[PDB]
C-alpha cells in the first residue's frame, strides 16, 4: 500500500497504518 | 515536503516513518 | 461529525477534516 | 491526550484545533 501515489486522505491513512500508536505528524505546506 | 514525495512523485516505507512520532 | 465519540482513524479523519490545508499532529500517546 | 479526550469522551471542535499546525 505504501509504494504509490498517495494524496491527501489517501497519505493520511498511509501515515497512520504506518506509525501506529506512536502517531504521527502531517505537514502538508 | 510530504507531499511533494509521496502524492506528486511515488512513495516509499523509508520517507513515511520519517513523520512518525 | 466533531462532537462525537472519534476512536482510532476515525479521530483522525476528523482531525484531516478540520485541519485542512494546516495539516496537523496526531500524538496518541 | 486527544485519545481520552474525543475517543473516550465526546469530542469538540474547539479541541481538535487546538492540533492543528
Ligand atoms: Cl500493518
Ligand atoms: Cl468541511
Amino acid at each position: 500500500f505504501v509504494n504509490q501515489h498517495l494524496c491527501x486522505s489517501h497519505l493520511v491513512e498511509a501515515l497512520y497504518l504506518v506509525c501506529g500508536e506512536r502517531g504521527f505528524f502531517y505537514t502538508p505546506k | 515536503g510530504i507531499v511533494e514525495q509521496c502524492c506528486t512523485s511515488i512513495c516509499s516505507l523509508y520517507q513515511l516513518e520519517n513523520y512518525c512520532n
